[PDB]
């Protein structure tokens, strides 16, 4: 609040500051534009999905193990093993802090749906209607995309899944 | 035909840059009528009711205020132009990559699979009309990674093995068009006990009958 | 001592002249019907429902407002539908048709050249 | 869009190596991308023509 930061309670100050024109209206417009842009930043990064997708109750993904990055059902926030690690590492004279439009429960719920879309449908949910495919077969499509022949995946499935699991 | 209706009946991003510039130019002129701590806002009123030694002190109070206001105007225009510049730099990349080419980047030239793009001029910008392909009306089938036959493992050359319940075909992955599995659309590597999920089925050789 | 902005939520004068009022991060017991407490302040003139729709007018902290049909209301926005992929270790879905779609994208390239 | 909803061929846009797939995680005021890539290993030399 420009007027409350400058003058601040006093009344001899407000009539004198009234003589400067619209300097304080400009500053409030400038700060309000910034605050409206911060919600559009987050909407553009995270709300990139039509539906809220869910993973099936089994976890038969060809030997691949996603448990450290899928949501944790025993929590109020429902964050995942790596999202809980990341969240533990990071009134005045007219000053105020507004809250974001999206809670970070909502953000964690957008990210888990993006994850379940990928693990279950590959890249089809990003360009139309999600189409299920088995993971070991989607991994073989992706090996083709980098120019490796797809039996190199099926004949090395266990080793490839172990390497993924250790790197995670 | 529907673009034409939806527009004839949305250009808010172009309207906002016009509005911002006009709102700033009006605030600049509306400051020519503030005192900033002087007896009036008119120089013909300080030069009419004050002697030169007393009008200097009152003219300087106006000069300082008006300089401040002009320089605020010029800073906010630099900051707004740096943002218009990035938008035009993105428009120049989309004209290269969506209009003079076919893009493979996901969601860069529409939503779907990019086919082609058409440009149209607008008052202070450009409209792209993106034409994309969207798949529809899906069915489920059952799949296998490979087919075992004669002790060998066969993989599709460019498709997927599918089953309608009792028979095994090859399709291409984005459009359903089943074909008989032959040695012309599959290739062989290895024996059929290392892949997990192999199914047993016959792979048809075209020469073997025809020759005989 | 409490202090805070006041915002007015309106469906538009071409729809109605009713209004709701947000006292930003003020405890709703010291404001001076429907008084509703939010993580974003105290809301007066909208009723809180239990449904969840797509966001219309953003209040904050997950709460939006809307003038359905016939009075303003509060609630928690909707992330989106709910799609359940029938994933299995040997099932595939393949499309049998397509649609050709065309969309627009609008971009500013210039602004007005002014001199002083 | 390009590393999570698809597979990228742009070099180094989604990590070091040949991009296989990417997973997002939310951070406070930010995002974390876990990029899975393929890295070749244990080369031999040969004669060629
Ligand atoms: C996925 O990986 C996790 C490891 O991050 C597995 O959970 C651990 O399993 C070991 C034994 O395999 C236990 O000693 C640990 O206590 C487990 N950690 C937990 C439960 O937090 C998990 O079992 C793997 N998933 C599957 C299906 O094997
Ligand atoms: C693919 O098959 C699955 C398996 O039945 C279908 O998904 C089920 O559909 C029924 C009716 O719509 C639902 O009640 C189930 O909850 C779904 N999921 C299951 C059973 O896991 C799906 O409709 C089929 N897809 C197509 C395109 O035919
Ligand atoms: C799977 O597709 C095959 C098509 O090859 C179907 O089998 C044929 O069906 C037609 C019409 O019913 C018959 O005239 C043929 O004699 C059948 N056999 C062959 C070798 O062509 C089969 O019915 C389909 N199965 C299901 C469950 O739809
Ligand atoms: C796929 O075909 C092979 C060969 O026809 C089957 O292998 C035989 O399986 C039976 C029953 O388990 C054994 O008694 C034979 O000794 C096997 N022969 C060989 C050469 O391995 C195989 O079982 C078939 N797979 C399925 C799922 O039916
Ligand atoms: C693929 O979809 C198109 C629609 O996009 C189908 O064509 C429509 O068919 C209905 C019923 O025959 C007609 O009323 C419409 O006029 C058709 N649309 C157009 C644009 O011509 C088509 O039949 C579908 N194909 C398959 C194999 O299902
Ligand atoms: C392939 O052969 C080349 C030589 O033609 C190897 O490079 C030699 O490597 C040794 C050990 O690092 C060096 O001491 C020599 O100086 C290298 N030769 C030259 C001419 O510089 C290379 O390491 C071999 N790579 C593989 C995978 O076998
Ligand atoms: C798929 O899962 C079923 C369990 O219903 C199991 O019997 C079968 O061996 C599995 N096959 C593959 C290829 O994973
Ligand atoms: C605005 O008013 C006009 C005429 O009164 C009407 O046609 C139009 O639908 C109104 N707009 C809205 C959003 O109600
Ligand atoms: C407002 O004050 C009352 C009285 O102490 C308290 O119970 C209530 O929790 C306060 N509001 C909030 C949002 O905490
Ligand atoms: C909304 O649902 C909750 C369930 O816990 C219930 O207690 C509450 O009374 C409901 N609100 C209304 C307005 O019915």
């Amino acid at each position: 609040d420009c007027t409350m930061y400058i003058c601040g309670d006093s009344t001899e100050c407000s009539n004198l500051l009234l003589q400067y024109g619209s300097f304080c209206t400009q500053l409030n417009r400038a700060l309000t534009g910034i605050a409206v842009e911060q919600d559009k930043n987050t909407q553009e990064v995270f709300a990139q999905v039509k539906q809220i997708y869910k993973t099936p109750p089994i976890k038969d993904f060809g030997g691949f193990n996603f448990s450290q990055i899928l949501p944790d059902p025993s929590k109020p926030s429902k964050r995942s093993p790596i999202e809980d690690l990341l969240f533990n590492k990071v009134k005045f004279n007219g000053l105020t802090v507004l809250p974001p439009l999206l809670t970070d429960e909502m953000i964690a719920q957008y990210t888990s749906a993006l994850l379940a879309g990928t693990i279950t449908s590959g890249w089809t949910f990003g360009a139309g209607p999600a189409l299920q495919i088995p993971f070991p077969m989607q991994m073989a499509y992706r090996f083709n995309g980098i120019g490796v022949t797809q039996n190199v995946l099926y004949e090395n499935q266990k080793l490839i899944a172990n390497q993924f699991n250790s790197a995670i | 035909g529907k673009i034409q209706d939806s527009l004839s009946s949305a250009l808010g991003k172009l309207q906002n840059v016009v509005n911002q510039n006009a709102q700033a130019l009006n605030t600049l002129v509306k400051q020519l009528s503030s005192n900033f701590g002087a007896i009036s806002s008119v120089l013909n009123d300080i030069l009419s009711r004050l002697d030169p030694p007393e009008a200097e002190v009152q003219i300087d109070r106006l000069i300082t205020g008006r300089l401040q206001s002009l320089q605020t105007y010029v800073t906010q225009q630099l900051i707004r132009a740096a943002e218009i510049r990035a938008s035009a730099n993105l428009a120049a990349t989309k004209m290269s990559e969506c209009v003079l080419g076919q893009s493979k980047r996901v969601d860069f030239c529409g939503k779907g699979y990019h086919l082609m793009s058409f440009p149209q001029s607008a008052p202070h910008g450009v409209v792209f009309l993106h034409v994309t392909y969207v798949p529809a009306q899906e069915k489920n089938f059952t799949t296998a990674p490979a087919i075992c036959h004669d002790g060998k493992a066969h993989f599709p050359r460019e498709g997927v093995f599918v089953s309608n319940g009792t028979h095994w075909f090859v399709t291409q992955r984005n459009f359903y068009e089943p074909q008989i599995i032959t040695t012309d659309n599959t290739f062989v590597s290895g024996n059929c006990d290392v892949v997990i999920g192999i199914v047993n089925n016959t792979v048809y050789d075209p020469l073997q009958p025809e020759l005989d | 001592c409490s202090f805070g902005g006041v915002s007015v939520i309106t469906p538009g004068t071409n729809t109605s002249n009713q209004v709701a009022v947000l006292y930003q991060g003020v405890n709703c017991t010291e404001v001076p019907s429907n008084v509703f407490q939010t993580r974003a302040g105290c809301l007066i003139g909208a009723e809180h429902v239990n449904n969840s729709y797509e966001c219309d007018i953003p209040i904050g902290a997950g709460i939006c407002a809307s003038y359905q049909t016939q009075s303003i209301i509060a609630y928690t926005m909707s992330l989106g539908a709910e799609n359940s992929v029938a994933y299995s270790n040997n099932s595939i879905a393949i499309p049998t048709n397509f649609t050709i779609s065309v969309t627009t994208e609008i971009l500013p390239v210039s602004m007005t050249k002014t001199s002083v």
